[PDB]
């Protein structure tokens, strides 16, 4: 509603008020999304890696064949 | 012996004593049922090292020498 | 050894038998590995849904109270009831003394007194009970109606209409995902490779950083 | 996902974790309580959790699903069979996002760079 | 505590290290006058949660039951 | 360490008394009112409330279960659905949510 | 070094180890046991280890150091004397180089930046 | 284990908790031919010490003794 | 954790003999020389060196002496004072370290 800029107080409350336990869950979160976000990237480049034998194909090369 | 230097810390068995070292001269001695003092009547605190393994120490040598 | 049933299926378990010798067979193992990096790309390309669809936000305000589940003690009013009816058989079995016996006038005359404070308490207990969990059993169904009328336009919104499009095209894709040799080879599934990767620039950018990008409502596992 | 018919049992045990729990290969002295006859290939055995599969299709075959598959043989395989997928998909993908909560791995103990040893 | 994820070592409470025992209580009248066992029926709901149905009495009459 | 070891932020006074252990008081506590007179205070509030705040209280009940959605896209499709269609900040200001 | 002649308590006590030593305050208690006639001044009393410092004087003064110096009253207040700063000083390294150990250190658990917190 | 930094929860060595024991032999001759316990006074110093005073002979030879 | 847990870097092999358990072998153990074959080969190097290696040693152990100190200014200080007036890089091409 306010931005960013104008929520240094709301900010505060969350540093004065959650135990530091809470503190420490909610760092450890950002660093395992980090960390899974890197994974399902390094998933994504492998996977969407041109291998040798598909040089130049593209969906027009696909037969017209199901997984029957 | 001397009087051990005072030490606060101290473990309960049946009731809590609430001991303090600095009410009498000389420290009650311990019952079973009632203390256990801390541990070193006739300790200090120093900064100990442990002494890295000698083949580990060599191979440190050799790479200085070789540095140099 | 997760996707158990896709690596299974891309095998062709479910319609061959692999081959007897460790070799081939080793080698056809090694030759999904590109296809679970794809399938597993795909799954995590599904679009958000509101989240106050199926499920009330659990950290509103109004469930603050804390309200507890009301209960019937059935085995409580049953005790004391048998214990009740142990008292009966005892100046049953003591009547002639209770009734004759002068010394015991005070145990004839209150001992209905007491019975009658006993089984008060008894019923007392079951008849409370009985009332507050039919004001519990009543609230939860007449405050359920009022939040499904009050939530019913969210599945208006067009996400819903993106969520499912994104699973039919999903659909259709992986049906015609297909084996095209048995070289035992990462070759096997040439053509698939390319379907799967047009789902996934569909979806996507991969010209980017970071093609698949984190937000809170996103897919991980 | 597992790309063989085995792996070192030690590289699924926790290293900074009490190990409670092992992936054990398919128990193939289960496929001898089945008293009716069948055929199955040696093939098929040691890839994970696909044994008790292929056990559970033989019973639902021999037997139905009502007061004939309730035996004992053939419920320790249905029972077995989803059990294996239920923890190979969470040991899967604890070994997808968690990968230094294993021992082998190079991130359980990461070992240092010689720039920080200050030699 | 097992259960809660903390392995346990021995067993008893007579901890050997640096711990704060709690031997039983001195079945002596003089310890049993200033002590008394927790009684774990005393440990109850709070009585606020009475005060949650006030929903339900406004229910009804917003209802007409 | 210690397994009856805590770790405390604000001040404790503890008893001095043999065979017991237990805090006896808070340093500087003050009292306030009583359970009585903060009933009091707020039956005061409850009695306008009900007296001189319910009129045009469905609109603002509608703004509020609005903006307890999850995203914004779907709090301005509750206001533009449900409230008549109304305006994001314009709604905000009303429920005090604006600095 | 502290510059004052009192000193919080727990400030010297671990966070993350077991506390098994404390730095108590002056025993006061054992400048009663002197048997002879002394001046002291209760100004003096409370810098940490300087009233063993001032027994251990008076009693070498009264007293040298052979034969008569040996009695309990004096040898507890030498001994104290130079337990107490050698103690000081190991706790005033750890208080210089070692600030993260005690008590109400913000670095023995830090809080994190409101920027850790992704929101 | 207490001075060497290992604080010491309970006592003894019956593990509470996921740990293994071990109960000590059973008196019967069946255990008592299999296992026998360990005695302290065969672990001994390595008899490769006794080569160190090859460097002694060689400097009292060197100094003319 | 369990107390007896060892994590080890190289493969061994368990006995599955009941009431018992130890390792019973190593995976690719090569048995070396004999303790009298490693002797007579041990003779023969240390022959040689008592033969034909004591001529000109003083120099090089008062080179390999030096080299033992902690700084390289000490070591030059060594070399100019005990081994007359020795070069550091040159020394050090005699005694094997330099590459
Ligand atoms: C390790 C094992 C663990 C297993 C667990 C079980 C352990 C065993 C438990 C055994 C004790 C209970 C015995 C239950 C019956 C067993 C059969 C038996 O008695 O032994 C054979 C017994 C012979 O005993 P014997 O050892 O061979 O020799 C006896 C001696 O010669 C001398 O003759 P005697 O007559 O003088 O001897 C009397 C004899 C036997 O006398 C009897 O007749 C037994 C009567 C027992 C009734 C107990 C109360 C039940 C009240 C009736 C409820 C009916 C509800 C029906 C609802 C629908 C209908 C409206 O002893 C007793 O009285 C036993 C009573 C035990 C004390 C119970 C008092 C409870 C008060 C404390 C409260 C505790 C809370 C639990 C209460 C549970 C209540 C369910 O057979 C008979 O007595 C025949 C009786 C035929 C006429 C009776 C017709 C029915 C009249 C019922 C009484 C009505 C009272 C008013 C109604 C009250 C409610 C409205």
């Amino acid at each position: 509603v306010n931005g960013t800029e104008k929520c240094n107080s709301e900010a505060q409350d969350i540093l004065a008020i959650c135990p530091n336990w809470a503190l420490d869950h909610m760092k450890e979160k950002v660093r395992f999304y980090t960390k899974a976000l890197a994974i399902n990237n390094q998933t994504y480049i492998r996977a969407m890696q041109v291998e040798e034998y598909n040089q130049g194909r593209t969906v027009a090369d696909v037969a017209p064949k199901t997984w029957i | 012996a001397p009087n051990p230097y005072p030490n606060g810390i101290h473990f309960d068995r049946v009731f809590p004593t609430h001991y303090d070292p600095l009410a009498e001269t000389n420290r009650t001695k311990a019952n079973l049922q009632l203390i256990k003092y801390a541990p070193g009547n006739y300790s200090t605190l120093v900064v100990t090292s442990e002494k890295l393994p000698r083949p580990c120490i060599r191979t440190i040598q050799n790479y200085r020498r070789c540095q140099m | 050894m997760d996707n158990y049933f896709t690596a299974i299926t891309l095998l062709g378990l479910r319609d061959q038998n692999l081959p007897p010798f460790k070799d081939a067979r080793l080698q056809r193992y090694k030759s999904i590995k590109k296809m679970i990096d794809l399938i597993e790309t795909t799954t995590k390309l599904a679009p958000p849904m509101p989240v106050e669809l199926f499920m009330l936000n659990p950290t509103d305000p109004e469930w603050d109270d804390d309200m507890t589940y009301p209960t019937i003690t059935h085995a409580t009013a049953l005790y004391k009831s048998s214990a009740l009816a142990g008292n009966l058989f005892l100046y049953a079995y003591n009547y002639n003394n209770f009734t004759a016996n002068i010394r015991l006038r005070t145990m004839r005359y209150l001992f209905p007194v007491v019975s009658l404070a006993i089984f008060g308490n008894i019923y007392w207990d079951y008849r409370s009970q009985l009332v507050k969990v039919n004001l519990f059993d009543e609230y939860i169904q007449a405050r359920a109606q009022e939040l499904v009328k009050q939530n019913e336009y969210l599945l208006e919104h067009e996400d819903v209409k993106r969520y499912v499009w994104w699973y039919e095209d999903l659909k259709e894709t992986l049906a015609r995902v297909h084996r095209q040799a048995n070289n035992h080879k990462a070759c096997d599934f040439k053509d698939s490779e390319i379907i799967l990767q047009d789902f996934i620039r569909r979806y996507t950018n991969p010209k980017d950083n970071l093609p698949i990008k984190f937000h809170p409502q996103g897919q991980t596992f | 996902t597992i790309f063989a018919e085995t792996w070192e049992a030690s590289e699924y045990q926790y290293r900074n974790k009490a190990n409670l729990k092992t992936l054990p290969v398919n128990h193939l002295g289960k496929l001898a309580e089945l008293k009716f006859d069948f055929v199955e290939y040696k093939a098929h055995q040691l890839i994970a959790c696909h044994l008790y599969e292929r056990m559970t299709i033989h019973c639902m075959n021999q037997y139905g699903l009502f007061k004939d598959f309730y035996r004992p043989e053939c419920l320790d395989a249905q029972y077995y069979f989803k059990t294996c997928v239920e923890l190979n998909a969470a040991y899967g993908i604890q070994k997808k996002f968690f990968p230094e909560h294993f021992v082998g791995s190079p991130y359980a103990r990461p070992v240092p760079q010689f720039q920080q040893l200050g030699l | 505590t097992l259960r809660a994820g903390k392995n346990i070592e021995g067993s008893g409470q007579v901890h050997f290290g640096y711990h704060d025992q709690k031997w039983g209580m001195p079945a002596i009248p003089m310890f049993q006058l200033m002590y008394y066992e927790l009684p774990g029926n005393s440990i109850v709901v709070n009585p606020c949660r009475n005060q949650n149905y006030r929903l339900y009495f406004e229910m009804r009459k917003k209802l007409g039951i | 360490m210690q397994n009856t070891t805590n770790i405390v932020h604000v001040p404790v006074h503890m008893g001095h008394t043999h065979y017991f252990d237990y805090i006896d008081s808070f340093p500087k506590l003050k009292e306030g009112p009583t359970l009585e007179e903060n009933h009091i205070t707020n039956q005061k509030i409850l009695r306008e409330q009900l007296i001189s705040g319910q009129q045009g209280l469905e609109q603002n009940l509608c703004l509020r279960n609005c903006f307890k959605l999850s995203q914004k896209r779907y709090i301005e499709f509750c206001l533009d659905r449900k409230c008549g269609g109304a305006d994001f900040q314009r709604a905000a200001t009303i429920l005090g949510y604006t600095k």
